[PDB]
């Protein structure tokens, strides 16, 4: 009967191993998102100024 | 020391959290003044709170519980919902530009 | 979009017109450009 | 013989089912892994066009 | 948000879900519980591939007081992905589901925390 | 609005409104329409100056199968500003009516969109 807890510890063993892969996977993945989402804000900044500045120069002539 | 084992895996594959072996945290930011609020629940080792919060990357983050697979799975979904988002809003300075 | 502004605005500027001064300046080049910039 | 055998039963069908979600976790990573790894490429190149239109 | 609006993505043919319109607003007003002070309204119907259409919606609700006004987006889309509603919906033809609303970065944070 | 409160003004002074209090509960009865299925019971009465008196008032209603309740605030008050009702109180002394509960904003909407 040792033979199936061989195989239950195993498999225990080997999908722990691959679920910490995933998670870790998924947390560079949320830091990957973070450091883009900061950048697309620093985008809607910009671009609001710019249509500001437009809207200005559309003013002025 | 066969009825321990068994009863061991049986807590391993478990989300009751008795050393469940699929324990990461994952830290999900937070804006102060918001962090004074959570804050674990049920079965939250304050261990492995303040360890998580120990080895933090930024501020304003908080941990959050990953046991097993539908957790990873739940936060898969987050990382879907605000991926629509991040495209819409850049579409829309896109399209602004 | 920005180097394309580049050459839009180095396009729109070697070409005209009626400014009382500015008028379009010819291009160079690679061979000639580079010992014009090297007599600077 | 008869709830030890069913016990394993139980528990090895348990384990298979929470396989089973690991698997679903397995089977939706490529994909996003696509939708997120074209973000960074897109927001670096709207980035690039605001240059322009600031350039402009 | 205010608008309402979410877009469908049907396994049917257009000239399908065209041709019973009328069946499909209702049973996606039964999905929602069938109650009359809701209202499914289709915005808009357009082809995607032979056997693939987009059917936009939105839903009106009506108060105590007789005000009417559109179920937010992110309201709406949150009834649809729970897992018994989206089951329903399959069984209806839909294979997908998207709002237009872009979350807020503190939104994302709070979907990521808590995925369910 | 389950309540059923609508206070009114009188141009009357207070003694005179307590002096002939059966009498003027038996003039709104009659404005109602004076059926036995309705009641006027008065919660109240207070000076407010000389000769103006506030009276509170609700109605209660009785159903067929014998049960009562409070006729609505909102109901009442309807039915007292209808032009017709308006002049009949006036003939009474009423000067002015108002009920407590705070309209939706969706209502709100509905009665200027649609102020008769």
């Amino acid at each position: 009967m040792d033979e199936i807890i061989t195989r239950w510890a195993t498999d225990l063993a080997k999908y722990q191993k691959e679920f910490k892969e995933q998670a870790a996977k998924v947390m560079e993945w949320d830091r990957l998102l973070v450091e883009n989402g900061e950048k697309i804000q620093k985008l809607y900044t910009s671009t609001y100024e710019a249509e500001r500045a437009s809207n200005e120069i559309e003013r002025q002539l | 020391p066969i009825p321990e084992q068994i009863k061991l895996i049986v807590d391993k594959w478990n989300p009751n959290h008795p050393n469940c072996a699929f324990k990461t945290y994952l830290y999900n930011k937070v804006d102060e003044h918001t962090v004074p609020l959570y804050g674990p629940g049920p079965n939250e080792d304050p261990k492995e709170w303040e360890e998580a919060l120990q080895r933090k990357p930024a501020p304003n983050f908080i941990p959050v519980l990953c046991s097993g697979f539908p957790s990873i799975v739940a936060r898969l979904m987050l990382q879907r919902r605000v991926i629509t988002e991040f495209n819409n809003k850049l579409h829309q300075i896109n399209a602004s530009l | 979009a920005l180097f394309d502004s580049l050459l839009a605005r180095n396009k729109k500027q070697a070409e005209g017109e009626t400014a009382l001064g500015e008028l379009p300046s010819l291009q160079l080049g690679l061979a000639d450009l580079r010992q014009r910039l090297r007599k600077l | 013989s008869e709830a030890l055998q069913q016990e394993i039963a139980k528990i090895d069908e348990e384990i298979q089912k929470c396989i089973r979600d690991k698997e679903a976790v397995d089977a939706f990573l490529p994909a996003h892994g696509e939708q997120l790894a074209a973000i960074p490429t897109d927001v670096n190149f709207v980035t690039r066009k605001s240059e322009g239109a600031h350039n402009a | 948000d205010e608008d309402g609006l979410i877009s469908l993505i049907f396994n049917k043919k257009e000239s399908d879900i065209r041709g019973q319109q009328q069946q499909l607003v209702e049973s996606l007003h039964k999905v929602l519980g069938g109650h009359q002070t809701l209202t499914v309204n289709v915005e808009g119907v357009k082809t995607k591939a032979d056997n693939q259409t987009e059917v936009i919606i939105y839903v009106v609700e009506r108060s105590p007081n007789g005000t009417s006004r559109r179920v937010g987006a992110s309201a709406l889309f949150s009834y649809f992905e729970q897992a018994h509603i989206k089951a329903n919906m399959q069984s209806l033809g839909v294979t997908g589901a998207m709002a237009q609303t872009e979350l807020s970065p503190v939104q994302i944070k709070q979907l990521i925390q808590n995925p369910l």
